[PDB]
C-alpha cells in the first residue's frame, strides 16, 4: 500500500544495468583478498 | 487460473517482437498495445528493461 516500489526498484535494477552493484559488492567485499582461490 | 479461480484470454500482437522504442520514447508490439492499453499482460518470452 506504500506507492514506493517502482519507483525504488527503479533503483533496484539499474545499479545491476550499471553494473555497479558489482561495484559497491567490490567496494567492501573484493572478490580477490589474500587467499586468491 | 486455476489457483485462484479467475478468467483470462489469449490474445496477438501483430509485431511479435517485444516492442520497439522508439526516437519518439514510444513503443509499438507488446509495450505499444499497454501504452494504449488495448491489453491487460504479456505472458511469454520477456527481456527486462528499466
Amino acid at each position: 500500500g506504500s506507492p514506493y516500489r517502482d519507483l525504488f526498484s527503479q533503483r533496484i535494477l539499474e545499479l545491476q544495468d550499471t553494473g555497479d552493484l558489482d561495484v559497491l559488492k567490490q567496494k567492501w567485499w573484493p572478490h580477490t583478498g589474500r587467499c586468491d582461490l | 487460473a486455476k489457483a485462484l479461480g479467475f478468467k483470462y484470454e489469449i490474445y496477438q500482437a501483430p509485431d511479435g517482437r517485444y516492442g520497439h522504442q522508439l526516437h519518439n520514447t514510444s513503443w509499438n508490439g507488446m509495450i505499444g498495445e499497454l501504452i494504449s492499453k488495448r491489453a491487460d499482460l504479456a505472458i511469454s518470452a520477456i527481456t527486462i528493461t528499466p
